[PDB]
């Protein structure tokens, strides 16, 4: 299951966008009120909400847990999801495959507060707590327990006694290993798997390209360049043309900001859903039908991804 | 807390501590700290030659009597141990136009839109050290002088001078109406977040503010390789010329009238350009210029001019009234 | 011709401002200018030397300010966004900046991070919880003498669970908590 | 924003009328009208966007009330951090405050475990507990509170013989 968690943070400056390096245009913008300050406020609110979403989704553990020297887990391999200490950035192979499949005038893109490695460390700590302690570390101190006993507890939560797991351990382990192996091939072979994550980036890029493209529009004026209009004719007609251009660019900015607000609200809803799914499927076993997967639920493991989980 | 933008004296600026003629740069700040009353007032104007009314602001006995007049005494001054008079700095007097009657004497003088605003404040401090603290200046009086003043002096028989700049300030109004504190919006990074937040208290955190831009410095101009040139050696250094009746009409081009070579090769005694300035001739180049070959007498060249008459003007070569060209002999 | 510096250029009547650097784009012999995907003139050719010359925009960004609170102290730190510390420092030693207050304190102590150039704090090798977020994992705090310091955020303590094939832990006491 | 000229002569209605001809006053009033209409539209759009979020929060609050106050919820980290017990609502201006009562264990203690027990050639499994040992003797206890008990027939159930269990132990299971 794949879910977006956040989007890129942007900041826009009014003067460098509209009245580019013109002292005759800055004065004519003061008479239009306080649009710029409230636009900046809205953008800053979106920016801080972006980091709040990630912190809410991922930062759910007080302490960072680390797996012991990897040993026999009853037959389960887990090598494709645990971090590999043999390459930079300390990722997992599936994470590496995920990362390798995802590819101005007055605008600015701000970096996220949390780097990718911190997200990887959160994911590793969550996985270690899940596989060494079980569901107990989500409600207090973590308690150690062997993995087969943990799954014996898991079967007991769906109406199946403990006999089945203990008398069929090897077969279940082999089935789990085969499923894990086939997951990587299924993800790699299918090209249109990470679609929704790419859609967010494509939408943001299209919005930015449209915003920078309309800067060349004449908007029913003499031209689309301030210098030529200024040094060609009388002050009054220059004022009229500058007012026309200012109105057009303000309309464009308003449209962009409203679109960004709507998309941010949608992503906020998605992030809340993702946080709930994490807390209810990873830190415990859920009885809700078709919530943590198709069929009776056993476990769940998270993996980091660009702008999503 | 009101945010306003006007001309003010910047905080922590440079102040000169002391009859020189101090320039009047869009208002000045004056603070006199004396009790002997040596500083009897100020003079304002540009030339003091009966053209601009010398603003004689004199505080003679009790309250300042703003008399807009000019009072030539005799000329030669000297030290005196009554009159207390005889300042002959100026020469000419004229008629009177306006008349008005009514330590740390600090005054602010401003002029805008033909109105002279004088703000005064008199706190009877006992001391000579520069006093720290806040003191607001009230609009004592305004005057519709409607003139221009660029220079001012002080009337003698201990004072500081400052100049004002446009700036944005933050002011605090008391629950009376009194101004108790002010904050600048240019000095320090802190007194910019204070202006942005519109408050005197800032909490812990990171605050967005204005943006920075690296302005340009030099101005490079790179026009294309210059390759073509005006053919003139064949004209202005020829072998033979023609008679007046069989004049040539040589066609020239690639001509920016860029003739500096002729200045050095031929020391032109006569050079008359009846159109645009010869120096500006390099600004625009031409296409269909024609030139003529003449060999004429001495007392005949003056006849080659617009609107002239004579044998040569009437029978050989005639110039138009709107003749745009240069004659060289 | 001046390269790698901010100048005003006029090429065959085309005027603008920026930094002219060497490029590798290959024009065709009948082409003069170059344009980006939307409107900007990204490239230009020298009329004399016939060299491709990348016009690159001037550096700009935010001037966000870090403060610990007026009640506590009065010191501040300034963060220049999206610019390296060689420039800005150069543009201070030679002026041509927009913010007129210019020099804050200089006094060395300039740190360079992925968010931008940080002036007014010293980087330390310690690590603990974040107080004032700044950029990519870099936070700031006020400690003592007293000054503003920047460090690398810590995600918390490291705890290793003594996993074993036959080891279990059972609680013997509980606690009742109330949250809001 | 009532004082913004929006590129007009002035921001006061009466002065514009009684200073010049009605024709140009028409254009100026039209400009002011358009500016103020845009301001109102922006205000209404912002209000609608905020109202949507507040509606979502209200729905979440109603669900939390119905599931934590009127009953006990099994969802993890929904009605508090830990094992949920109770909840109490308190009124507040334009909001509600919840007091969540939870259960948190402490004072851990290790020991040695074993999935099953072989007594008479037949594997045994606990009915509701977990097998533990304190080094010398084996007991069965709860899963969230230490309470050892002796192993007995009505405490465990038998399933199969002892040939598939990995960590099986050879202690004694008593019978009444
Ligand atoms: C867990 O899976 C990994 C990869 O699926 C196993 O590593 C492979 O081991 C075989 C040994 O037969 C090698 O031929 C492969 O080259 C290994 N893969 C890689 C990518 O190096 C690993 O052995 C499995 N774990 C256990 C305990 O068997
Ligand atoms: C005008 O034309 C004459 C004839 O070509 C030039 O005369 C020559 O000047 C050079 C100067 O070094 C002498 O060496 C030659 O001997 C001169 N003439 C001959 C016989 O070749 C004259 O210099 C030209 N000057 C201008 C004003 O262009
Ligand atoms: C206003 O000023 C009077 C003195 O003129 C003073 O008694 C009073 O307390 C002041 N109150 C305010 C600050 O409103
Ligand atoms: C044109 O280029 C040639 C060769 O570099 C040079 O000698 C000449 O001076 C140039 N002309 C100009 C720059 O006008
Ligand atoms: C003038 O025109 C005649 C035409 O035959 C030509 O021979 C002569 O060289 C020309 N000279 C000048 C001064 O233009
Ligand atoms: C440092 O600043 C220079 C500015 O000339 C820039 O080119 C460079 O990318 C920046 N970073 C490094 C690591 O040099
Ligand atoms: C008991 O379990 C805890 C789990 O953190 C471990 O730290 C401790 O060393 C263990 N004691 C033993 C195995 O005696
Ligand atoms: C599992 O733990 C037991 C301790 O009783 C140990 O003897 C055995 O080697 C372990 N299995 C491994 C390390 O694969
Ligand atoms: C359990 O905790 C309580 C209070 O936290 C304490 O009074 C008591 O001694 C502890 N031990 C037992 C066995 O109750
Ligand atoms: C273990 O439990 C038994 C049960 O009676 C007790 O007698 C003994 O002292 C405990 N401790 C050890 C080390 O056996
Ligand atoms: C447990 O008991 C059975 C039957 O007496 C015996 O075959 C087996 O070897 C015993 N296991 C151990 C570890 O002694």
């Amino acid at each position: 299951e794949i879910l977006p968690v956040s989007m890129t943070k942007t900041s826009v400056d009014c003067t460098m966008y509209i009245c580019g390096d013109s002292t005759e245009c800055s004065n004519l913008l003061l008479q239009y009120g306080s649009f710029c300050t409230q636009l900046k406020r809205a953008l800053t609110g979106i920016a801080v909400e972006q980091d709040k979403n990630t912190q809410e989704v991922f930062a759910q553990v007080k302490q960072i847990y680390k797996t012991p020297p990897i040993k026999y887990f009853g037959g389960f391999n887990f090598s494709q999801i645990l971090p590999d200490p043999s390459k930079p950035s300390k990722r997992s192979p599936i994470e590496d495959l995920l990362f390798n499949k995802v590819t101005f005038n007055g605008l600015t893109v701000l970096p996220p507060l949390l780097t990718d490695e911190m997200i990887a460390q959160y994911t590793s700590a969550l996985l270690a707590g899940t596989i060494t302690s079980g569901w107990t570390f989500g409600a207090g101190p973590a308690l150690q327990i062997p993995f087969p006993m943990q799954m014996a507890y898991r079967f007991n939560g769906i109406g199946v006694t403990q006999n089945v797991l203990y008398e069929n351990q090897k077969l279940i382990a082999n089935q789990f290993n085969s499923a894990i192996g086939k997951i990587q091939d299924s993800l790699f072979s299918t090209p249109s798997a990470l679609g929704k994550l790419q859609d967010v980036v494509n939408h943001n890029a299209q919005a930015l390209n449209t915003l920078v493209k309309q800067l060349s529009s004449k908007f029913g004026a003499i031209s689309s360049v301030l210098n030529d209009i200024l040094s060609r004719l009388d002050p009054p007609e220059a004022e009229v043309q500058i007012d026309r251009l200012i109105t057009g660019r303000l309309q464009s900015l308003q449209t962009y900001v409203t679109q960004q607000l709507i998309r941010a609200a949608e992503i906020r809803a998605s992030a809340n859903l993702a946080a709930t799914k994490m807390s209810e499927c990873v830190l415990g076993q859920s009885k809700r039908v078709d919530f943590c997967g198709k069929g009776y639920h056993l476990m769940s493991f998270p993996q980091s991804a660009p702008h999503g989980v | 807390l009101h945010l306003t933008q006007d001309l003010f004296l910047p905080f922590f600026s440079n102040v000169t501590w002391f009859n020189p003629v101090l320039p009047f740069n869009d208002g000045v700040y004056f603070a006199s700290t004396e009790k002997s009353n040596i500083i009897r007032g100020w003079i304002f104007g540009t030339t003091l030659d009966s053209k601009t009314q010398s603003l004689l602001i004199v505080n003679n006995a009790t309250n300042v009597f703003i008399k807009v007049c000019e009072f030539q005494f005799c000329n030669d001054p000297f030290l005196d141990v009554w009159m207390e008079s005889e300042s002959g700095v100026y020469s000419s007097a004229n008629n009177c136009t306006f008349e008005y009657v009514s330590n740390l004497r600090e005054f602010v003088f401003k002029n805008i839109d033909g109105y002279f605003k004088i703000y005064s404040k008199h706190t009877p401090i006992i001391g000579r050290d520069f006093p720290q603290g806040f003191s607001a200046l009230e609009p004592l009086v305004d005057l519709p002088i409607g003139i221009n003043i660029t220079r001012f002096q002080t009337l003698l028989a201990d004072y500081y001078v400052g100049y004002l700049q446009p700036r944005t300030f933050l002011l605090k109004y008391n629950e009376n109406g009194t101004i108790t504190d002010a904050v600048d919006c240019a000095l320090d990074p802190l007194s910019e977040t204070k202006c942005t937040l519109k408050s005197f208290t800032v909490e812990k955190g990171i605050y967005q503010t204005s943006n920075f831009r690296v302005q340009p410095t030099e101005s490079i101009v790179r026009f294309p390789n210059v390759t073509n040139l005006c053919p003139f050696h064949e004209v202005f250094n020829a072998t033979r010329f023609a008679s007046v009746y069989a004049w040539n009409r040589t066609r020239i081009s690639n001509c920016v009238a860029d003739y500096s070579v002729l200045y050095n090769f031929a020391p032109f005694f006569a050079f008359k350009c009846y159109g645009v300035s010869p120096t500006k001739l390099n600004d625009l180049c031409f296409t269909n210029v024609y030139a003529d070959s003449f060999v004429i007498k001495g007392n005949e060249v003056s006849q080659i001019a617009p609107g002239q008459t004579g044998n040569i003007a009437d029978y050989n070569y005639k110039l138009p009234d709107d003749f745009t060209g240069c004659v060289i002999a | 011709l001046v390269k790698n510096k901010c100048v005003n250029f006029n090429f065959n009547g085309l005027t603008g401002t920026g930094v002219l650097t060497k490029s590798n784009k290959k024009f065709l012999p009948f082409q003069q200018f170059g344009r980006d995907i939307v409107d900007t003139t990204d490239a230009v050719r020298d009329p004399q030397t016939l060299e491709i010359l990348d016009i690159t925009p001037c550096s700009f960004g935010g001037v966000s300010v870090i403060t610990p609170g007026t009640n506590t102290s009065n010191q501040v730190a300034v963060l220049y966004q999206g610019v390296n510390c060689t420039e800005v420092s150069v543009a201070i030693h030679a002026d041509q900046l927009t913010p007129t207050w210019r020099v804050y304190s200089t006094g060395s102590n300039v740190f360079q991070t992925r968010a931008g150039c940080l002036i007014g704090a010293e980087y330390v090798n310690n690590s603990y919880e974040c107080d004032i977020p700044i950029g990519a994992g870099v936070c700031a705090s006020y400690q003592t003498s007293q000054s503003i310091i920047a460090y690398t955020m810590s995600l918390g303590a490291e705890n290793s669970v003594a996993y074993s094939n036959n080891s279990i832990a059972i609680p013997t006491n509980f606690t009742i908590s109330v949250t809001t | 924003q009532l004082s913004s000229k929006f590129g007009a002569i002035s921001s006061v209605l009466n002065d514009i009328l009684s200073r010049l001809d009605p024709p140009e006053a028409e254009v100026q009033i039209d400009r002011l009208i358009t500016g103020r209409l845009q301001s109102l539209q922006t205000y209404v759009t912002q209000q609608l966007i905020r109202a949507a979020e507040i509606r979502a929060s209200a729905n979440l609050a109603a669900t939390k009330m119905s599931e934590c106050v009127l009953g006990q919820s099994k969802r993890v980290d929904f009605c508090g951090k830990g094992y949920h017990l109770m909840s109490f609502p308190q009124s507040a201006p334009h909001g509600v405050v919840f007091l969540h009562v939870t259960y948190v264990p402490a004072q851990e203690k290790n020991f040695t475990t074993a999935p099953a027990i072989c007594h008479d050639g037949k594997a045994h499994f606990p009915r509701e507990g977990v097998f533990v040992s304190n080094g010398t003797h084996w007991f069965v206890t709860q899963r969230n509170f230490y309470e050892p008990q002796i192993i007995t027939t009505d405490n465990t159930f038998v399933s199969g013989n002892c040939d598939v269990v990995i960590g099986i132990v050879n202690n004694t299971v008593y019978d009444p």
